RNA sequence: AUCUAUAAUAGCCUCUC
RNA sequence: GAUGAGGCUAUU
RNA sequence: AGUAGUAACAAG
């Protein structure tokens, strides 16, 4: 959906200037550590045997609520939904080359962004964070 | 998630299914012979 | 580097692979550097981290 | 060009070029210096301080959290039971299970360290028993062998299985 | 010392309190008194674990001679201690999660099925109530804890689920062992608080020894040489 | 400001003549 | 018969 | 034969 309702503006030709930095991959509304995302994964998916109720689980308690809501009654493998899970909470940080756009929804189309040698302009689908601005 | 313990296999088994068929007796889902049964099976073992 | 070169100097690269590295390199140097290293730890790490040097210096 | 002695455990011949007469010539040296390394290990040392200890209190909390099963991430293994190569998990169970033979239960304790202080005992056990793979032949006719392998009680003495254990399986890249 | 603990409380109370020192990495050796602490905690759990049943109408009963094995089917009580932590950390979440109340943060000792309650039941050397209100510090209300004392002296929670007979059969059997160990001359043994510095132990056998003592450069006679001369010697220039 | 944190399996690339 | 380490990638 | 290349296959 992020790259459908996406705007592509005018392709440019000259030198740009690429930096490696440890950027995010893929968006996340929510993000925690991966220590954090599995205790929550464990809390929802597998509440019986989760073993200590860590403090640091305190915060998403309410998340987790929600999610054992959604999952209720889903007749799915619960491998495959704790690593759905994972995908939409456990962050991927990689050592990329950028130049002038570092968002995540950027990261995404960055073999499309700019090469050593042209950019491209464009307008990700979706919201963007008032702090990104 | 990697299970931890350094009890034996076979008691964990044990104690899970023991509690298992306690809860389900307890909130309906087992009837007296199944439960009869399970305890019958879990102590024999 | 290239901006800490003296001025008027010169400054070389040399690009080098080092030949028979793994021959030449000995497990007795290793056990030296496991104890060098953990020099202000508990006795029993430094035997531990010792060990394995010990081992290799006896290979089969 | 450096120290030849016999093994007294192994009874094999050992070489040490270490502190060993300086090379003559280009050719490779193994002839190492002790002092030099230190040297060197010192200047690291005083190049960055407290290196050492962060980098040794590091590895140690690591080892006191670390697990038995961390060994089955490793390809093929040599198993000295069959003196063959085995998948790392195949071959750690089937180290777990000789131990537990030969009264060796520090790997149901769950962490590495008493793993490894087993593996030392055992270095010290006059005589060590195993299962071993022992292959049955027969001959079906097309004559072809056809191989049936199973599970065999085995012994060995100190002096194999210390042998054994510092064995490394060479093969082919 | 050990003796007295084997001959009185039985097999499976010693090998869970081993089992519970090894899980928290406590020699027994180098404290028997906290072996001898955990089992008399164990003991007093299954005491009053074992004094009441639930019958087809989910209400307690007591127990007496005279009855099959099949009456007594499901125990009032529920033991959490005396159990691996990971054992017993999976009932406490199973019973909480399908008695609708929040996991308490810390485990427990026993579960009431009756009043559906997690009782952390303790053994105090002072005075009960000052026990009680430290132990209240913790949560307080979240589980309903009940203390008891060496001086005849309880505090049991506001919610009584038990009766006379049980407390003072505990009681007497907490003033024999009291008596059996003070004739025996065995109480100056645990009061001492004796409790030295423990860590990780990593012993070198003789074959790795001998090893590694042939595993040193030229110049060395074995490795406490090297050692030292590791740790001392001054290699500048 | 990504510094922290991170289960397992498999693949590809790099590193004695 | 096909190893060790590092990086990246896919999946559970 | 051939492939191939410091050692193998050309069925077991
Ligand atoms: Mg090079």
């Amino acid at each position: 959906m992020r790259l459908d309702n996406a705007t592509w503006g005018r392709i440019t030709f000259g030198p740009v200037e690429r930096v490696r930095k440890r950027v995010l991959l893929n968006p996340l509304t929510k993000e925690m550590p991966p220590d954090e995302a599995s205790n929550v994964i464990m809390e929802i998916l597998f509440p019986k045997e989760a073993g200590i109720p860590r403090e640091s689980t305190w915060i998403h308690r309410e998340l987790i609520k929600e999610k054992r809501e959604k999952l209720k009654g889903t007749m799915i493998t619960p491998i495959v939904l704790a690593y759905m899970l994972e995908r939409e909470l456990v962050a991927r940080r990689r050592f990329l080359p950028v130049a002038g756009a570092t968002s995540a929804e950027f990261i995404e189309m960055l073999h499309c962004l700019q090469g050593e040698n042209w950019r491209q302009i464009y307008h990700p689908g979706g919201n963007k964070l008032t702090e990104s601005r | 998630r990697k299970p931890v313990g350094q009890h034996s296999m076979l008691e964990a088994m044990a104690h899970r299914l023991r509690m298992d068929a306690r809860l389900d007796y307890e909130s309906g889902r087992m009837s007296k012979d199944d439960f009869e049964k399970a305890m019958a099976h879990l102590g024999e073992i | 580097m290239l901006s800490n070169c003296p001025p008027g100097g010169i400054s070389m690269t040399v690009t080098g692979d080092n030949t028979k590295w793994n021959e030449c390199l000995n497990p007795r140097i290793f056990l030296a550097m496991t104890e060098r290293i953990t020099r202000d730890s508990p006795i029993w790490f430094r035997d531990f981290c010792s060990i394995a040097p010990v081992l290799f210096s006896n290979k089969i | 060009k450096g120290k030849q002695y016999i093994s007294d455990v192994t009874g094999c011949t050992m070489v040490d070029p270490t502190n060993g007469p300086l090379p003559e010539d280009n050719e490779p040296s193994a002839y190492a210096q002790l002092d030099c390394v230190l040297e060197a290990l010192d200047r690291m040392d005083e190049e960055h301080p407290g290196l050492f200890q962060a980098a040794s209190q590091n590895a140690m909390e690591t080892l006191m959290v670390t697990t038995v099963d961390k060994l089955t991430q490793g390809r093929q293994t040599f198993d000295w039971t069959v003196c063959r190569n085995q998948p790392a998990a195949t071959a750690l169970n089937t180290t777990i299970t000789s131990f537990r033979l030969n009264d060796l239960n520090g790997a149901d304790k769950g962490g590495l360290i008493p793993f490894c202080q087993d593996i030392i005992d055992s270095l010290d056990r006059p005589e060590m028993t195993f299962f071993s793979v022992k292959n049955i032949k027969k001959k079906l006719p097309a004559f072809l062998i056809k191989r049936i392998p199973m599970k065999v009680k085995d012994k060995i003495t100190k002096v194999e299985y210390i042998k054994r254990a510092l064995s490394l399986n060479t093969m082919t890249k | 010392m050990d003796t007295f603990i084997t001959r009185n409380f039985q097999t499976t109370i010693i090998q869970k309190a081993k089992n519970t020192m090894a899980e928290f990495s406590e020699d027994p050796e180098l404290q028997p008194a906290m072996l001898f602490n955990i089992c008399v905690h164990l003991e007093v759990c299954y005491v009053i674990s074992d004094m009441n049943f639930l019958d087809e109408e989910g209400k307690a009963y007591t127990a007496l001679e005279g009855q099959g094995k099949e009456q007594n089917l499901r125990p009032q009580y529920e033991v959490i201690e005396g159990m691996p932590r990971t054992i017993a950390w999976m009932v406490q979440r199973s019973l909480a999660q399908e008695h609708g109340i929040e996991t308490p943060k810390y485990l427990a000792d026993l579960f009431d099925y009756k009043t559906k309650r997690f009782i952390e039941v303790g053994i105090t050397k002072g005075l009960a109530d000052d026990y009680f209100w430290k132990k209240k510090e913790k949560l307080g209300n979240s589980m309903e804890l009940m203390i008891f004392s060496y001086n005849q002296d309880y505090s049991l929670s506001n919610e009584s689920s038990l009766d006379e007979e049980g407390k003072g059969r505990v009681l007497s059997r907490l003033t024999e062992l009291q008596a059996e160990l003070s004739l025996k001359n065995l109480w100056q043994v645990l009061i001492g608080e004796e409790d030295v510095e423990k860590g990780i132990d990593f012993k070198l056998g003789q074959t790795i020894s001998r090893l590694r003592d042939i595993s040193v450069p030229a110049g060395f006679s074995n490795f406490e040489g090297m050692r030292s001369y590791i740790d001392n010697i001054d290699p500048k220039g």
